RNA sequence: CGAUGUCGGCUCGUCGCAUCCUGGGGCUGAAGAAGGUCCCAAGGGUUGGGCUGUUCGCCCAUUAAAGCGGCACGCGAGCUG
RNA sequence: GAAUGCCGGCAUGAGUAACGAUAAAGAGGGUGAGAAUCCCUCUCGCCGUAAGCCCAAGGGUUCCUACGCAAUGGUCGUCAGCGUAGGGUUAGGCGGGACCUAAGGUGAAGCCGAAAGGCGUAGCCGAAGGGCAGCCGGUUAAUAUUCCGGCCCUUCCCGCAGGUGCGAUGGGGGGACGCUCUAGGCUAGGGGGACCGGAGCCAUGGACGAGCCCGGCCAGAAGCGCAGGGUGGGAGGUAGGCAAAUCCGCCUCCCAACAAGCUCUGCGUGGUGGGGAAGCCCGCGGGUGACAACCCCCCGAAGCCAGGGAGCCAAGAAAAGCCUCUAAGCACAACCUGCGGGAACCCGUACCGCAAACCGACACAGGUGGGCGGGUGCAAGAGCACUCAGGCGCGCGGGAGAACCCUCGCCAAGGAACUCUGCAAGUUGGCCCCGUAACUUCGGGAGAAGGGGUGCUCCCUGGGGUGAUGAGCCCCGGGGAGCCGCAGUGAACAGGCUCUGGCGACUGUUUACCAAAAACACAGCUCUCUGCGAACUCGUAAGAGGAGGUAUAGGGAGCGACGCUUGCCCGGUGCCGGAAGGUCAAGGGGAGGGGUGCAAGCCCCGAACCGAAGCCCCGGUGAACGGCGGCCGUAACUAUAACGGUCCUAAGGUAGCGAAAUUCCUUGUCGGGUAAGUUCCGACCUGCACGAAAAGCGUAACGACCGGAGCGCUGUCUCGGCGAGGGACCCGGUGAAAUUGAACUGGCCGUGAAGAUGCGGCCUACCCGUGGCAGGACGAAAAGACCCCGUGGAGCUUUACUGCAGCC
RNA sequence: GAGCUAGCCCUGGCCAGGGUGAAGCUGGGGUGAGACCCAGUGGAGGCCCGAACCGGUGGGGGAUGCAAACCCCUCGGAUGA
RNA sequence: CGCGGGGUGGAGCAGCCUGGUAGCUCGUCGGGCUCAUAACCCGAAGGUCGUCGGUUCAAAUCCGGCCCCCGCAACCA
RNA sequence: CCGAGGGUAGGGCCCGUGACUGGGGCGAAGUCGUAACAAGGUAGCUGUACCGGAAGGUGCGGCUGGAU
RNA sequence: GUGGGAGAGGGUGGUGGAAUUCCCGGAGUAGCGGUGAAAUGCGCAGAUACCGGGAGGAACGCCGAUGGCGAAGGCAGCCACCUGGUCCACCCGUGACGCUGAGGCGCGAAAGCGUGGGGAGCAAACCGGAUUAGAUACCCGGGUAGUCCACGCCCUAAACG
C-alpha cells in the first residue's frame, strides 16, 4: 500500500510516501555501516561531471553480501527487515548459525524470522541463492551475477525480477527486468524471488522539496539557456528546438543508439529491450 | 555592504605561503623572478 | 555625431492674424428674432469631464465662445517618464 | 603653443558648497599664555534584545602613566586611539600543541603522462567535531579561572602494600550522533514579603506608618538526600569477527525483569572560605554603614540530569581516549587498586571587538559570527513605549525665523474631479465574541465581508497550580450594580475591503549595481538512450564521477499541479531497421606498357577483378525537424451555401478557443458598465498572421505580477493655506570641486558655414556686489552607445569554406 | 586569483511568540464484519500572523552622496528548496 | 507606387529551353436505357489566348507599354 | 428594558428582462442524400465508445421484435 | 438434525494441448495474398507453401445437448484449496419463529475512466486500395486505444420470459 495526505497544503495534496510496513528494525546494524561519501556530482579533478547534483540528506552506507557465496551452505535467519536510503530496494538484516551478521537485498514475500540457505544444496525458495543452472527454468529471480564471482550486477532495484527462459549449454537464458534476452553463465548466482516493496514507483514526490532532499537539484532545461550553454538556447522569444534534439555536447537524444557496436557483449545478448 | 576583503590569516598562509609558491612550479618561478627583482617580501608577511 | 536630449503632459508665458467670442460695419434669397457671406479690429477672454501615452479626434454637460498657428512640432542645467 | 599630450608648480570657481544621521543641550568651579570643545559638580536629553557586558575572527601596543600640541582630529584644543619616554600581557586545570579523526590535502606500494607533472586502498597532515583535569573571592595605574587566599582535581616517574595471567598499532564493545514534539525533577534568572538588617528622611496640604529609600547572597571535596542516564547474571556448545581468544556474535537451558543491585552525571545540603547596598564623608577609587541581614512565598527556562521519551521519513560522520579479549613476549617481569614523595614543557594571555582600533582610501549613517541581554504595561514575545546596571549627547558653533527644498502635523465645502495609474498619502489596524457568499481539488475561500465589546470602582462566584486537603501567592474565568471623559489595544507597536479578467498551478529562484516578471525552477506527463569494465561527463593517459547505483536504475530532451484532450501528412531533413544491388579509399591482384643494361637482372607505371564505413537505394518513425491549399458554381424573394465541379499537395487545421500578451484595416460590429469608456468585460467570426506537449481549452487555491470597476477614506486635485524641525540666510572657525583660449561678455533687425555678447545698422545701458529664478552662452559631463564608414574586433549561428577533437 | 561572488563536500550554530488543527490513537454510534460519522486526545505542514535573521516591492530622499548601491516610509519569506 | 507570379471555351487547369500542333476534367447539346429523372452508354458543338504595339516568313508562346488579379517587401531611427 | 419603523452590511427564494447562443415545436408544392419498412438491397433494434454535411457508419456486448 | 446426490455457482493458486503471429536454422522458387472482379500490399533484400527449434499472449475443439448451475448480470481445457446455493430420503428436533418490503446496503454484461503491467490474434478512430455521380460505408490491405491481469471507479441495456 502507499500511504497518501489530506491536502491541509498544496504539496500535501499529491504527496504519497511509502507504507513502511515490513521495516521491523529503526536503526542499522552498527557493524555493517559505514560512512557514504558525498560527491555532489564532483570526480577527483572537482569539475561536475554529472550535472545538478548535491544538497542531499546525509546517509549511511550500508554493506549488502551482494556475493552469497562466502557463506555457501551455512543457514541464516533473517532477524529484521530495515531500511536502505542509499537504494530504492529494502534490506533484509541476516544472523547466521556461524555468528556473523549481514545484509542483502530484502526480496518480496521474504518474512522476518524465516531461514535462507546459499549455495547448489539449496533448495527453491524466497531468500535462497543458488547458481543459474540448478534454478528451475520459468522461475523469476534477483541478484544476479553477470559474471562468476564479480558480484550482484542484475535485478536490485524495488520490484524488479528476472527469469529463467532456458539453458544451453554452459549458459542460461534470462530474461532482464528491461526485457532484454542475455545469455549470462549457469556458474553466476542469483537470490531467488523478486525484489521488494514493488509499490515504489507508486510514490509521487508531491513537491520540489523532497526532489532536494534525495539529492536532485533543479534540472535546467536547453531552451531556457543561452547558445554558449545549450544548442537549444536562443531565439528572441520562446523558440522550438530548430535542428534536431541535442545534449548540451552535441549528440543528439532522439533515437541515438550510443551502444558500442563492437563491444564483446554482443555476442551474449540474443534480443535487446523491447519497451 | 561586504566588500572584497574579509581577511584571515589562515588563508592568507595557505594560498600565499611560501609552502604553496614551492610546491607549484608557477610558484617556483614567483620566488625566482621576486629574488631576482629583490623584493624584501618575498611572500606576504601574516602572523599567527 | 571630441553629443543641438527625442513625443506628449504639467508649470510659465509671449507673439502672429488667415478672428472662436465680445465691438464696429457692407450685402443678403436681411419682415422680426436668429443666421449666411465679406470687411475693420489681437484689448481682453477662449470651461469642466469620460476614452486613450497620445497631439489630434470622438463623446458628456455647459458656454458669449469653447480659434488656428509660431516661439529647437516654445519650455527635461523647471518637473514628469 | 596646442597632441581631452607628460611631470611639477600656481590660479579660477570662492571665502562658495560642506564640516558626515534633528539623540540636545545649559550653568558654576578649576587648569592654562590661550577654553562652546579638557577636568569636576549640578541640571537636561538619548540608547537600554543596546548605542550595555563577555567571547571568536581581524587588527598588532592603539593598553597604563608622565611630559607635550608642529602635523593627524572636517572648527577649537591645555584633550586624544596623535608626538617623546617609561611601565604593562605570569597558567599542569582557559584556548592550541606534545591525543584523535572528517571533507580535503599529502602520499611507502602501484599506475600514468614529451618534460613540468597527473592519479593513488595504507599511513601521515587536517577542527569552532570527538577526548581532556578549576571554581569563588581579593589584588594592580595597567594582567589575572594565570599572581595571592580558600577548597578541589589530572597525568607521568619512583617507592611501598594488596590483588590479577599480565601483555597490542590486533579482535570486539563503546565512542556514535537526524528532524519535530515533549515528561518529571532541578538550576540560571526574575517578582513579592506584614519578616531581617541599614545610613537616614516626614518636605508643600496630609501621613510616625503593614511609612519611603537600600540590601537581604556566592563558591564549596568526601558524606548524605532528591531527580535522572547507562547496564541483565550464570552454565554448555560454537564451524564467524582474515592468527589467537575466556571477549564479541549465533544456538540451548536456568535464574528475574514498569524493579532491585552496581556505576555515572546533575542539583541541594555540606567542614570551611568569601562577598555585602542605599546614604554620608575623604577625592576614581577608599573609609564608614556593618558584628550587616543573609530567611519565607511565587513564577520558571530554549540551560542541567541526558547518551530521556514519543512520533515521522528525507533514515540521519569518522577515529582516538575508555573497557575487554588474547598474540608474540614475559611471568625476578608486567598490569590494576590504594598510599606517599617527586615531576609537570612550548605558544597565546595587553587593548578595540556592530566599531574612531576589523572590512569599506576617511575617526565613512554601510558590512561583520557566538553567548548574557533586567523591570513594568500592552494577550504573548527578543515586538513596542518608558526605564535598572552600564554607556552616550554622534568633534564646528552662535544667531536669524526670507524665497525654496527635505522630513512632519492639521484643514472649511467637495471627495480621485488629480494622473499613464488612487503614484503617493489617508482609511483599516491588536485581542475577545457574533456572523460570513460565489466557487471549490471539500483542505479551502476566510482575518471573507460586516458588526459589537475593550477603561475604572464595588459586590457575589467557578476552575487550576504551588502549598497540605487550609491561608498566602500565581494563572484562567463568570454574573450583577455603578463612575468618568469628545474618545477606554485613551500613548507606542499591529490588514483598507469587494467584484472581475489576463498569465503562471502552488512554496520557491533570477539579471550583486536600472528589469523579481508572464522569465527560471518545480512535483507530474512523454519520448529516447543505457545489461554494467553501462550510457554519459571530465582527463593526452592513468584514474575518477555516474555508483560502491543495476532498467521501479542512470544519462539526455521537451512539456510543466490537476481536469478533458492532444487530430491528418514519412514527399524533404534527422533517427531506427535492411547478409541484395550501385558507388566507394588504402591494400591485394598484375592483362599490358615503359626506363636502363650485352645480359641475367634492377627500377617505374599499370587494366579487369576482390575489397569496409559512409553515401545512394528500400522500409519504418511526430510528446523526431517540421507542414497542415486555391478557384468557380448551386436552395422557389434576397442573403448565405448543407451540396457539386476543377487544379495542386506529402497531407491541406480535427476538437477547443478566437479583434486574443496573437487583429494590420481597428476606436471591427453588438451588448454591459459610465452623464460620457481608443481601455475593461460578455458575445459575433472575413483567425492580415490561434491551435493541440516550442502543448490546446478550462481550473479551486496562491501572486510586492498586469488590466478594468465599485465601496470606504483622503492635500491626489478644484486650490491652496498655516504651523514645526533640519538646511538655505547672517556672524565667528576650517574650507573644496568639476570647469576655465583670453575677456572690457546688453537688446532688436539683418548678415555671416544656414540659430551672433564679439560683424553691420539702430536702440538701450553710471561703477560694484548680495539673495533668488533658470531662457541663452548651440552651458558642463562622456573623442554619439542610434546611423554609416574601416577589405577594424569580438560573441553567436548554420545544409558558408577549410580543419581539429570525437565516433564509425 | 573562489578571503567578493556562484555551486558542492565536511563539521558546528541559529529560527522569540502566537494561530490553524492532517494522520494516528481512545471512546461512543453504525455493520454480519466493515466502510463511514461524531466527540476527545494528538500536534503534521516547501501552513498562516510576526520578530531576530535572509531579502529588496512601490515611493520619497540621496546624485562632486553617509555610501563607486546608502538612508527613511512601505513591502516578500521566516521548520525550510 | 518597390520585386515575383498569372489573365486560355460556360467553370477549373495545362500548352511558353521550346515560335509554327491549342489538350485534360466538368458542363452544354443530340440520340439511347427507364414509366420518368438522375446515374451510365453513344455522338457532337464550343476558345478575339486580357488589351495595344514591336520582333519575325509566322506570336497563346519572344520582347515592351499600360489594364486588372494574387503573393511577398515597406527596414535602423 | 421592550418597542413600530428607519439606516448599514451580507445571504436565500421567486419573477420580469438581456447582446448572443443552444436545441425544440410548427408552417401545401425549396435543397442534399436515401437510414428504416421486403434479406429495404450491409438483417434490424439496443447500451456504450469513437467518427462523419446529414440521415448515419463502425467497434464490443446483448436481444429476436430476423426471413430463407 | 442425520445420511447422501447433481452442477460451466463464486474466489484463489497452479497447469495441459491445438492453433495464429513473430524470431532463428534447414530446404526450396516466381509468386503469395485477396475479391463479384480486381487493386493496395507482401515478394529475387529469397515471400507463400514445408521441416525443426524458441518466445509471447488470448481462448478452451471433440465432449456439447432441445443439457446444467446461479437471484440477476453471467458461468465451459484440467488439477487442488477456500466457499455459497439447491435437491432427495428418515420423520428426529424448535413450535408460527411466517410472507412481502418504501428507504438503506450489496451485486450488476458490454463499452468507458484512473494507476501499473501485458499486448499473439482481432479491432473503433485513422491511412491506403477498390465500388460509386459522391462513399467520411458495405469489400480488401494495414492499424492505435480497447479486448487480457491486479486494484479502484462507472451502474447503463432488447439487464427479455
Ligand atoms: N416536425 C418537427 C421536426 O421536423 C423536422 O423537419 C423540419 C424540416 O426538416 C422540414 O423541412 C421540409 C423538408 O424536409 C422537405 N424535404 C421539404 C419541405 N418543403 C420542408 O417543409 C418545411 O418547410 C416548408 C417551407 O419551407 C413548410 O411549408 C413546411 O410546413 C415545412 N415542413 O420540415 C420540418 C419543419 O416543419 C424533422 N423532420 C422532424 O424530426 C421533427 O419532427
Ligand atoms: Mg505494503
Ligand atoms: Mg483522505
Ligand atoms: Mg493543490
Ligand atoms: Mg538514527
Ligand atoms: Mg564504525
Ligand atoms: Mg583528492
Ligand atoms: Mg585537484
Ligand atoms: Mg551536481
Ligand atoms: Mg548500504
Ligand atoms: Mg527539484
Ligand atoms: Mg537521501
Ligand atoms: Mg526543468
Ligand atoms: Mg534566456
Ligand atoms: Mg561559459
Ligand atoms: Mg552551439
Ligand atoms: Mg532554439
Ligand atoms: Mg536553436
Ligand atoms: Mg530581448
Ligand atoms: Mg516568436
Ligand atoms: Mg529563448
Ligand atoms: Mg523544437
Ligand atoms: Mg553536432
Ligand atoms: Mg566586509
Ligand atoms: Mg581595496
Ligand atoms: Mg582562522
Ligand atoms: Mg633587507
Ligand atoms: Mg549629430
Ligand atoms: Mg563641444
Ligand atoms: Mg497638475
Ligand atoms: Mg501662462
Ligand atoms: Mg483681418
Ligand atoms: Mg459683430
Ligand atoms: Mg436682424
Ligand atoms: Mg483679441
Ligand atoms: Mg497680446
Ligand atoms: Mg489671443
Ligand atoms: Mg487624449
Ligand atoms: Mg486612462
Ligand atoms: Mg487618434
Ligand atoms: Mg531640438
Ligand atoms: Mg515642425
Ligand atoms: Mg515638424
Ligand atoms: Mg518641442
Ligand atoms: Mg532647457
Ligand atoms: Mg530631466
Ligand atoms: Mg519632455
Ligand atoms: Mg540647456
Ligand atoms: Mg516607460
Ligand atoms: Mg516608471
Ligand atoms: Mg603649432
Ligand atoms: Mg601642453
Ligand atoms: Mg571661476
Ligand atoms: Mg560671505
Ligand atoms: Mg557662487
Ligand atoms: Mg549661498
Ligand atoms: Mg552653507
Ligand atoms: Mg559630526
Ligand atoms: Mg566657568
Ligand atoms: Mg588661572
Ligand atoms: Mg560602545
Ligand atoms: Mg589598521
Ligand atoms: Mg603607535
Ligand atoms: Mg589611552
Ligand atoms: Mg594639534
Ligand atoms: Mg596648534
Ligand atoms: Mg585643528
Ligand atoms: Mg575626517
Ligand atoms: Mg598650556
Ligand atoms: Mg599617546
Ligand atoms: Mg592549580
Ligand atoms: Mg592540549
Ligand atoms: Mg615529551
Ligand atoms: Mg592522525
Ligand atoms: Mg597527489
Ligand atoms: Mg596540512
Ligand atoms: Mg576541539
Ligand atoms: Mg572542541
Ligand atoms: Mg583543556
Ligand atoms: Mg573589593
Ligand atoms: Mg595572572
Ligand atoms: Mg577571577
Ligand atoms: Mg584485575
Ligand atoms: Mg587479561
Ligand atoms: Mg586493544
Ligand atoms: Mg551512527
Ligand atoms: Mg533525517
Ligand atoms: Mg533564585
Ligand atoms: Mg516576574
Ligand atoms: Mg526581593
Ligand atoms: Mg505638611
Ligand atoms: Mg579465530
Ligand atoms: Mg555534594
Ligand atoms: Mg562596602
Ligand atoms: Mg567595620
Ligand atoms: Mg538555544
Ligand atoms: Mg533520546
Ligand atoms: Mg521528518
Ligand atoms: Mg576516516
Ligand atoms: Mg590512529
Ligand atoms: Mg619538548
Ligand atoms: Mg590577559
Ligand atoms: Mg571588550
Ligand atoms: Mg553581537
Ligand atoms: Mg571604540
Ligand atoms: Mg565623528
Ligand atoms: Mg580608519
Ligand atoms: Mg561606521
Ligand atoms: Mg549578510
Ligand atoms: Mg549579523
Ligand atoms: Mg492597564
Ligand atoms: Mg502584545
Ligand atoms: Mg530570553
Ligand atoms: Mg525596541
Ligand atoms: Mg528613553
Ligand atoms: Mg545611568
Ligand atoms: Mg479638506
Ligand atoms: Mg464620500
Ligand atoms: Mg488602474
Ligand atoms: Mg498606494
Ligand atoms: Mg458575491
Ligand atoms: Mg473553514
Ligand atoms: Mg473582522
Ligand atoms: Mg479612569
Ligand atoms: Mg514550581
Ligand atoms: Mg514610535
Ligand atoms: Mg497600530
Ligand atoms: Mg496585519
Ligand atoms: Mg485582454
Ligand atoms: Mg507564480
Ligand atoms: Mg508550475
Ligand atoms: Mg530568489
Ligand atoms: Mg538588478
Ligand atoms: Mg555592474
Ligand atoms: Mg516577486
Ligand atoms: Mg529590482
Ligand atoms: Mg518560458
Ligand atoms: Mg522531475
Ligand atoms: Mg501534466
Ligand atoms: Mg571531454
Ligand atoms: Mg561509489
Ligand atoms: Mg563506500
Ligand atoms: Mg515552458
Ligand atoms: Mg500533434
Ligand atoms: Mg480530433
Ligand atoms: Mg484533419
Ligand atoms: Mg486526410
Ligand atoms: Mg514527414
Ligand atoms: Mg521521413
Ligand atoms: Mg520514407
Ligand atoms: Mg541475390
Ligand atoms: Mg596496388
Ligand atoms: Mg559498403
Ligand atoms: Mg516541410
Ligand atoms: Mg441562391
Ligand atoms: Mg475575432
Ligand atoms: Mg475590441
Ligand atoms: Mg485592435
Ligand atoms: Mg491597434
Ligand atoms: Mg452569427
Ligand atoms: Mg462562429
Ligand atoms: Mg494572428
Ligand atoms: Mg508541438
Ligand atoms: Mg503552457
Ligand atoms: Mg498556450
Ligand atoms: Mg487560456
Ligand atoms: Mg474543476
Ligand atoms: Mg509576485
Ligand atoms: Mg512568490
Ligand atoms: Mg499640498
Ligand atoms: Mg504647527
Ligand atoms: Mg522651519
Ligand atoms: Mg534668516
Ligand atoms: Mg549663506
Ligand atoms: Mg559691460
Ligand atoms: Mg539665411
Ligand atoms: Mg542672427
Ligand atoms: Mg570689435
Ligand atoms: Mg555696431
Ligand atoms: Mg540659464
Ligand atoms: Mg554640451
Ligand atoms: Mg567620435
Ligand atoms: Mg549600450
Ligand atoms: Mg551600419
Ligand atoms: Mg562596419
Ligand atoms: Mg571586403
Ligand atoms: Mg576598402
Ligand atoms: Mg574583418
Ligand atoms: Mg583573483
Ligand atoms: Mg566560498
Ligand atoms: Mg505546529
Ligand atoms: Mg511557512
Ligand atoms: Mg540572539
Ligand atoms: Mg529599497
Ligand atoms: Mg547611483
Ligand atoms: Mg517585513
Ligand atoms: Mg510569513
Ligand atoms: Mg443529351
Ligand atoms: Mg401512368
Ligand atoms: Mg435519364
Ligand atoms: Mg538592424
Ligand atoms: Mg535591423
Ligand atoms: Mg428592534
Ligand atoms: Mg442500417
Ligand atoms: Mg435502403
Ligand atoms: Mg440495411
Ligand atoms: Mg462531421
Ligand atoms: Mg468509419
Ligand atoms: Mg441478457
Ligand atoms: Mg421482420
Ligand atoms: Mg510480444
Ligand atoms: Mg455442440
Ligand atoms: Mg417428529
Ligand atoms: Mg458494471
Ligand atoms: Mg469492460
Ligand atoms: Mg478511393
Ligand atoms: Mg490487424
Ligand atoms: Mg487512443
Ligand atoms: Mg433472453
Amino acid at each position: 500500500a502507499v500511504k497518501k495526505f489530506k491536502p491541509y497544503t498544496p504539496s500535501r495534496r499529491f504527496m504519497t510516501v511509502a507504507d513502511f510496513s515490513e521495516i521491523t528494525k529503526t536503526e542499522p546494524e552498527k557493524s555493517l555501516v559505514k560512512p557514504l561519501k558525498k560527491t555532489g556530482g564532483r570526480n577527483n579533478q572537482g569539475r561536475i561531471t554529472v550535472r545538478f547534483r548535491g544538497g542531499g540528506h546525509k546517509r549511511l552506507y550500508r554493506i549488502i553480501d551482494f556475493k552469497r557465496w562466502d557463506k555457501v551452505g551455512i543457514p541464516a535467519k533473517v532477524a529484521a527487515i530495515e531500511y536502505d536510503p542509499n537504494r530504492s530496494a529494502r534490506i533484509a538484516l541476516l544472523h547466521y548459525v556461524d555468528g556473523e551478521k549481514r545484509y542483502i537485498i530484502a526480496p518480496d514475500g521474504l518474512q522476518v524470522g524465516q531461514q535462507v540457505v546459499a549455495g547448489p544444496d539449496a533448495p527453491i525458495q524466497v531468500g535462497n541463492a543458488l547458481p543459474l543452472r540448478f534454478i528451475p527454468v520459468g522461475t523469476v529471480v534477483h541478484a544476479v551475477e553477470l559474471e562468476p564471482k564479480k558480484g550482484a550486477k542484475l535485478a536490485r532495484a524495488a520490484g524488479t525480477s528476472a527469469q529463467i527462459q532456458g539453458r544451453e549449454g554452459d549458459y542460461v537464458i534470462l530474461r532482464l527486468p528491461s526485457g532484454e534476452l542475455r545469455k549470462v553463465h549457469g556458474e553466476c548466482y542469483a537470490t531467488v524471488g523478486a525484489v521488494g516493496n514493488a509499490d515504489h514507483k507508486n510514490i509521487v514526490l508531491g513537491k520540489a522539496g523532497r526532489s532536494r532532499w534525495l539529492g536532485r537539484r533543479p534540472h535546467v532545461r536547453g531552451a531556457a539557456m543561452n547558445p554558449v550553454d545549450h544548442p537549444h538556447g536562443g531565439g528572441e522569444g520562446r523558440a522550438p528546438r530548430g535542428r534536431p534534439p541535442a545534449s548540451p555536447w552535441g549528440w543528439q537524444t532522439k533515437g541515438l543508439k550510443t551502444r558500442k557496436r563492437r563491444k564483446p557483449s554482443s555476442r551474449f545478448i540474443i534480443a535487446r529491450r523491447k519497451k | 555592504m561586504k566588500r572584497t576583503w574579509q581577511p584571515n590569516r589562515r588563508k592568507r598562509a595557505k594560498t600565499h605561503g611560501f609552502r604553496a609558491r614551492m610546491r607549484t612550479p608557477g610558484g617556483r618561478k614567483v620566488l625566482k623572478r621576486r629574488r631576482q627583482k629583490g623584493r624584501w617580501r618575498l611572500t606576504p608577511a601574516v602572523r599567527k
